[PDB]
């Protein structure tokens, strides 16, 4: 007998009784794509990325990647593939420093972290939880960026002998000034964004 | 100077008081609030006198202070639990009393802290 | 106030509201003319005590809330009323935060 | 427990919540495990006496309605453990008097029927709007009972498979104090006249569809005041093949009619304080197999 159905039954029986755990399982079983796709994102999501779980809605994001899928669902390009690609490019930097680096993946991490800067804007919370995960991941990922842009000239290897190059805030701002910033670490952020602004408009246009 | 507040014992100064007031001076209604809270829960954890009492009642009220400038998409505070600090310092090491145990960053062990909540046990105090 | 009696003036103040007594529609005008003295750079604040009197108004003011609006008039000058105290009362903490500041600087 | 006697109470599909409705103002409600129960609830609002409820399917989830004698219909959904009131309607002259769901083929819309002499019929989008489908002179006196079409029952579905999904047009049934019944059809955006039945010379009570799966025919348990009870079938209405048949010959005011949730057989409440318990035997009668003493 297809499992289909068994899926559906203890699917909506977890549905029901409200363990995550089976309702997210049988849910990605019987592939109910569009209604599995908008409860992850509007719980799921927040809870993995809190609580730092990323096997589980690893695979699962991953499964949901499937063009195919993409094809059956609306937004999963909005948001759902966008968090893959998030915790993707945590785990590959993390494996990279667990091992001596090298820069064919550096120059990746460099050119996939400065883009999704660019869409890291249209992320769009519909709960108060959903904005607070949103938060919690502005906050790691300025966290992130700081210690990678501190690295990536290696106490032994420096890239640059000691050039202070021309920052990317000419774009990166015109899309990080879109979003609110909460003034705990805001603060911080924003001083060194004021040295930052300083260099550029005394070589301003 | 957490480096040295941690290092030194509390009894000698308030190097907490000292830094809220510096928080103050910054405009930073979130760190102080944080900063005078968790002078408040440093001094629960230490001592039970009713002057003590007295001393958490103005440290939770401080904190509360700094949700009256708290802005509500903000409304909730971070507070991890971890261990004990190095005391008397220029002595020997493993100086370690009372305590906490640590967290677990690949979680959330972390608690969140909200108006109502604080509010409670501002009145609970 | 009128000649400026800063000590004496705020240790009444604070006599009387200890003591508890008038309806809060007026200790809005109370406080609002004790904000001077508040800004002026005086020792004998006790920011404490100071906030049992912002916390008594917290609960009164949530009281005048469930008891009445603030404003039943529509005009462009209610919500400016209205905008008004809020700005008071963060003008009270601000003010607060300055005065803790100065108490501070002063313990050395 | 409840300060009145209980005009009706429902398990859910699960068999591990129980609500339980009397006209003693206010609905308790119990967990159910291991043959064990708490109260766990006792909804208040209904300011008029409450008589029925309505549960809904299960895959929306848990809901409930209620209806009152202060024409007010209270709507309840559960969460967290926790039911509560979401949705109320009133605007009606004469008692709510009958709430029920319909099959959730057809999707989440009660039918509502007052004595007021007309009947509404409400939607909710689960999440949004409910969508008001009022019928005037439903009754020239007034509504008493009312049931649905049951979604899906035999006589020309055995050639549709299982894959498809067949057109699903609404119908009804019911019977007023009018000393008449009727039965409607949905088309147009409304509903017009199936059938006038006039049998009972005398107001009907209660009216009872056989859930007719495995059945081509549409099979009625007629109930009235006048102690006839008529099993009413058609093979067919368009042919118009609507007969009348004795099931019993009660000498009490006949009262309640209800089919099991196995689809099995009917509860009749008569004026006894029983309740018999009839099956349509397996070759050609109806044959009262046991009774419950009220």
């Amino acid at each position: 007998l297809p499992a289909q159905w068994i899926h559906k039954a203890k699917a909506v029986r977890s549905r029901r009784d409200g363990d995550k755990h089976k309702e997210a399982l049988y849910l990605l079983k019987s592939h109910q794509w569009n209604q599995c796709h908008k409860l992850v994102t509007r719980h799921l999501a927040a809870d993995a990325v809190i609580n730092e779980n990323y096997r589980y809605l690893r695979g699962f994001l991953g499964e949901l990647a499937r063009p195919e899928h993409c094809k059956h669902i609306q937004d999963w390009e909005t948001a759902g593939k966008v968090y893959l690609d998030y915790i993707s490019v945590i785990e590959m930097l993390n494996q990279i420093r667990q091992d001596e680096c090298s820069g064919g993946e550096l120059e990746k991490l460099h050119t996939k972290v400065m883009s999704l800067c660019k869409w890291v804007e249209l992320i769009q919370c519909y709960s108060a939880k959903g904005r607070l995960a949103q938060s919690e991941m502005a906050k790691r990922v300025a966290n992130i960026l700081r210690v990678v842009l501190s690295l990536q000239q290696p106490p032994e290897s420096m890239s640059d002998s000691s050039s202070e190059p021309r920052v990317p805030l000419r774009l990166l701002a015109p899309h990080i000034g879109r979003l609110p910033m909460p003034e705990d670490y805001a603060l911080e952020e924003l001083r060194g964004l004021t040295q930052s602004y300083l260099r550029e408009l005394i070589c301003g246009s | 100077i957490e480096s040295r507040a941690r290092a030194v014992d509390l009894m000698t100064h308030n190097y907490y008081e000292l830094l809220y007031a510096f928080h103050i001076y910054r405009h930073n209604y979130r760190k102080a609030g944080t900063v005078m809270f968790e002078y408040g829960m440093r001094l629960g954890r230490e001592v039970r006198t009713l002057r003590g009492l007295q001393k958490q009642v103005n440290s939770y009220l401080a904190c509360l202070n700094c949700l009256r400038l708290i802005r509500p998409e903000y409304a909730w505070i971070v507070q991890p639990v971890s261990g004990a600090v190095y005391e008397r310092p220029g002595a020997s090491p493993k100086r370690n009393y009372d305590g906490e145990s640590s967290a677990v960053p690949s979680s959330s062990q972390i608690e969140i802290l909200e108006l109502r909540d604080l509010e409670k046990e501002y009145v609970l105090a | 106030y009128s000649q400026e009696q800063f000590s004496e003036a705020a240790s009444l103040l604070l006599s009387l509201m200890t003591a508890r007594i008038a309806p809060c529609s007026f200790w809005l005008t109370l406080l609002l003319d004790a904000l001077p003295l508040l800004e002026q750079k005086q020792v004998i604040f006790s920011a404490e005590q100071t906030y049992e009197l912002m916390r008594c108004l917290e609960d009164r003011m949530a009281a005048k809330l469930e008891s009445t609006s603030p404003d039943e008039i529509q005009k462009q000058d209610s919500s400016i009323d209205n905008t008004k105290v809020e700005m008071l009362r963060l003008a009270l903490a601000r003010n607060l935060a300055r005065a803790i500041v100065t108490e501070g600087a002063l313990q050395e | 427990s409840h300060e009145d006697m209980i005009h009706d109470a429902q398990m859910d599909y699960y068999g591990i919540r129980l609500a339980t409705c009397s006209s003693d103002r206010s609905v308790k409600i119990f967990d159910v495990k291991n043959g064990g129960q708490i109260l766990i609830a006792d909804l208040r609002g209904h300011d008029g006496p409450v008589w029925q409820v309505a549960w809904a399917h299960p895959m929306y989830g848990n809901i409930l309605a209620s209806c009152s004698y202060d024409r007010k219909v209270i709507i309840w959904k559960e969460e967290n453990g926790t039911w509560e009131k979401t949705y109320e309607y009133t605007g009606h002259d004469s008692s709510v008097n009958s709430v029920c769901w319909a099959p959730h083929d057809f999707g989440l819309v009660l039918a509502c029927g007052s004595s007021d002499g007309a009947i509404s019929i409400l939607t909710f989008t689960g999440d949004g709007p409910w969508e008001v489908k009022k019928i005037s002179n439903a009754h020239t006196i007034g509504c008493n009972a009312v049931s649905w079409a049951p979604s899906v029952i035999p006589g020309s579905l055995v050639d549709q498979p299982s894959s498809q999904k067949p057109n699903y047009i609404k119908r009804f049934v019911s019977g007023g104090c009018d000393n008449l019944v009727k039965i409607w059809r949905e088309e147009d955006g409304q509903w017009k006249e199936d059938q006038k039945l006039e049998a009972h010379s005398d107001w009907v009570r209660d009216v009872a569809w056989a859930p007719s799966i495995g059945l081509p025919t549409s099979t009625i348990a007629s109930c009235s005041q006048d102690g006839r009870v008529y099993i009413w079938t058609s093979d067919d209405a368009a042919t118009n093949c609507w007969t009348p048949k004795l099931l019993h010959k009660f000498n009490d005011v006949v009262w309640h009619v209800s089919w099991s949730i196995t689809a099995n057989i009917l509860a009749v409440s008569g004026g006894d304080n029983k309740v018999t318990l009839w099956k349509e035997s397996v070759d050609g009668q109806w044959a009262c197999i046991s009774d419950v003493n009220k």
